[PDB]
RNA sequence: AGGACGACAUUAGACGAAUCAUCUGGAAAGAUGAAUCAAAGAAGGUAAUAAUCCUGUAGUCGAAAAUGUUGUCUCUCUUGAGUGGAUCCUGAGUACGACGGAGCACGUGAAAUUCCGUCGGAAUCUGGGAGGACCAUCUCCUAAGGCUAAAUACUCUCUAGUGACCGAUAGUGAACCAGUACCGUGAGGGAAAGGUGAAAAGCACCCCGGAAGGGGAGUGAAAUAGAACCUGAAACCGUGUGCU
RNA sequence: AAGCAGUAAAUGUGGAGCCGUAGCGAAAGCGAGUCUGAAUAGGGCGUUUAGUAUUUGGUCGUAGACCCGAAACCAGGUGAU
RNA sequence: GACAAUGGUAGGAGAGCGUUCUAAGGGCGUUGAAGCAUGAUCGUAAGGACAUGUGGAGCGCUUAGAAGUGAGAAUGCCGGUG
């Protein structure tokens, strides 16, 4: 049983959120794996070096094998040489990995449950914005007494709410579908619209 | 890439329930005059690939 | 959990071993390769199964058998698996797939006698074990091929 | 640059195989024979394969 | 093959919100205090680290001309279906075979299927081909004439961006007047080399000296920032000194 | 899984496919048994539960595969100053 | 508390140090960052501080993540200087 507050801050009513979705004891093990996975997926992996083959020139043997009194050498682009090819350096690759679906759903529930336990979950009746205004949204957060880092969740994409809260530092706007472990974990608080809360409960 | 099976081994062995490999028996092609009836009779019955052999050749038949 | 307080599960993560990074490690210089020889070399070793010129095991042993083009394999359901279905249910290949008793149908469904059938059922299957057929009849169920 | 005028038949490449299955690249040439035929309504000598000549497909002037 | 009109896009651009004071300092963007804007808190610059100083950003607007894309007319072209079983037609030196090769995941093998050279060489809808020798049956197709978009590959290049990519022995060979200097008969091989300062304010003048170089003076926050002029390690070379 | 949607994301969707739940036999086949055998004997391999997906570490295979080094081989060029 | 072990090459096992980058948190800096230099400091080691001079704008710390992550030798390569 979570109270639903109007944007003014006065209680509109009470909503029930399922214990499974917002009440399960958080699994830190699964949650860690999800956070690591999401951070890996963000990596581009566009990092490259040139090996001895790749570096320009270096075809001919620098000097005759024996008689010179020098060390035996086969190319000027060998790794010990200056301007030589790099041995086993970075190569373009992906860092993205997958995990089982059931665990993905658990990680979301665990993050959401952590929010609810810390009193980081606030339910609002609705966000109604005719036009995008950052100052108005800033007031709403002040009336709601929300912290610096806040995650605002809407049932479906709201253009005005996203536009309004875009330029406020620490504030991120998401949809129920768009909810991810990083965003929920990063945010100090989560402000969820009544419609969004139900949708999240249905999905998870 | 995908690892490749050893086709000759696959032709020569079969896997049991416990992960052992059943093997056919050598000295069973020809020259049966030089071999005793007891030898020939007992060489007919199959054996398992040895543990020492398995250590060396286990990766060759991973897919098998 | 918090991003500043992230912690891996115990035993989940171990650091890799890096060779050729000093004596104190115990994997410096030779790097766990010992001294000299073919294997000490980079890309050095023998192909697996090679016994140094002694005839390999998979050459000394004879090949055996053949593969039948028309080999048929049936998905097997034991009597115990049939117990889940409520008594008087008509067990069919389609139902078994829906129930999840069979995932891959293969050539057909064959009922086998392992376990005990505790519920009377009408079973339809491509093949039945002799024991299976009797067990279905004992319960009063009818088996149909 | 020698081919049948009628069929365009030309030499081909392949392998000469020993009993030991050693391979050496070889050529199969067309049975081209220089024959006077009517080209553009004027008698002309051109190389024509015997296969084409068979059955009097190519008139010989 | 064309024409007319419209729309969209590309190739210049335009507008675009909001900060002052104090302290330290050479300088404020810093700190401190009080404000403001945000559909703009991307970024760069500015005498130190700036959402509100500048260039911008969000958003919005704009094309004389050229090009591309597209829509609608116009234009051009053009009959579409049945029923019948007598006759005719339905791709020949072709299919196919032998021999020698090759290609099929398939090394001539039991080798189907498909190509080439040589040589021989069909049938014709009661036809012909295939179903991995081959035959029968059955089933599926209809060779020996062509055309055909998309889904796919790649990137010399352009435009806009991105990086738990490099940061001057790295990253391109090449951050710099580099495929240069240099080397070679030639093909070809192939470097080294970034950093004054915020601003040039780049040392008027005086003194020693042929000059170089230096000592003052002055500029500057700094010249122990004075020109390959940020920092300035070690090797190595000196000068002096406590103990020996 | 590819795909599809999504911000080069998480993720959602996608059950094709893969592995396991049954083995034994060359195979036909049979089945908690099967194969061998004339055998209902003996014996072999099985039965009397735990797997599967992702991922840290170790090792292996395929890739140059820990780094440096031949004499040589072949292909295409450039040379009779 | 009691007592027992602890030389070590190839090699196996474990626990750590330090470097660069990233995320999050929390900090430092023209009242002087990093670098460098010096010292009579600290820890069982790898190593960590502190003060002073120089320097002149960036840089730690905690936790997790990722590596072009550690040099004394290769008749190693390049530069400098004997
Ligand atoms: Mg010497
Ligand atoms: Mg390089
Ligand atoms: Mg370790
Ligand atoms: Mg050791
Ligand atoms: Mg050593
Ligand atoms: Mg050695
Ligand atoms: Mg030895
Ligand atoms: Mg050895
Ligand atoms: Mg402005
Ligand atoms: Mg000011
Ligand atoms: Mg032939
Ligand atoms: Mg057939
Ligand atoms: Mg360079
Ligand atoms: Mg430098
Ligand atoms: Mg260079
Ligand atoms: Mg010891
Ligand atoms: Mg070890
Ligand atoms: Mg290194």
């Amino acid at each position: 049983n979570y109270d639903v507050l109007k944007l003014d801050g006065t209680k509109s009513g009470s909503i029930e959120l399922s214990d499974a979705v917002f009440g399960i004891e958080p699994n830190n093990s699964v949650l860690f794996e999800a956070i690591n996975l999401q951070r890996a997926s963000l990596r581009q992996g566009t990092h490259a070096v040139k090996n001895r083959s790749a570096v320009s020139g270096g075809g001919r043997k620098p000097w005759k094998q024996k008689g010179t009194g020098r060390a035996r050498q086969g190319t000027i682009r060998a790794p010990q040489w200056r301007g030589g090819g790099i041995v086993f350096g970075p190569t373009p690759r992906s860092y993205a990995y997958k995990m089982p679906k059931k665990m993905r759903r658990l990680a979301l529930r665990s993050a959401l449950s952590f929010k609810a336990q810390e009193n980081g979950l606030t339910v609002v009746d609705a966000f109604n914005f005719e036009a995008p205004k950052t100052k108005e949204f800033k007031n709403v957060l002040s009336t709601l007494e929300q912290p610096k880092k806040v995650l605002v969740v809407t049932e479906n994409e709201d253009v005005n709410v996203e536009l309004s809260a875009r330029n406020i530092p620490g504030v991120q706007v998401t949809t129920a579908q768009g909810l991810n472990v990083l965003d929920i974990t990063n945010a100090d608080s989560l402000v969820i619209t009544e419609a969004a809360a139900k949708k999240v409960e249905e999905v998870l | 890439p995908k690892m490749k099976t050893h086709r000759g081994a696959a032709k020569r062995v079969k896997r049991t329930a416990s992960g052992q490999l059943k093997r056919s028996r050598a000295f069973t092609s020809h020259l049966f005059a030089n071999k005793s009836t007891k030898q020939k009779r007992q060489l007919r019955k199959a054996r398992l690939v040895s543990k020492s052999d398995m250590k060396r050749v286990k990766q060759l038949l991973a897919y098998k | 959990m918090k991003l500043h307080e992230l912690k891996p599960a115990e035993g989940s993560r171990k650091e890799r071993n890096r060779v050729g990074r000093g004596v104190a490690t115990g994997n410096g210089k030779t790097s766990g390769r010992g001294h000299k020889g073919q294997k000490a070399r980079s890309g050095g070793g023998v192909r697996p199964g090679f016994e140094g010129g002694q005839l390999p095991l998979f050459r000394r042993l004879p090949k055996r058998g053949f593969t039948n083009i028309n080999r048929k394999e049936y998905a097997i359901v034991n009597l115990d698996q049939l117990n889940k279905f409520e008594d008087g249910t008509e067990v069919t290949p389609a139902l078994l797939v829906e129930s999840g008793v069979v995932k891959n149908e293969k050539s057909g469904i064959k009922i086998l006698g392992n376990g005990s059938l505790d519920k009377k059922l009408t079973v339809k299957a491509h093949k039945f074990s002799a024991s299976a057929a009797e067990a279905i009849d004992a319960k009063g169920g009818a088996h149909e091929v | 640059g020698k081919q049948c005028f009628v069929t365009g038949r030309k030499a081909s490449t392949g392998n000469r195989r020993s009993h030991a299955l050693n391979s050496t690249k070889r050529r199969w040439n067309a049975n081209l024979q220089k024959v006077r035929i009517l080209v553009d309504g004027k008698p002309k000598k051109v190389w024509v394969s015997a296969r084409a000549l068979k059955s009097g497909k190519v008139t010989r002037v």
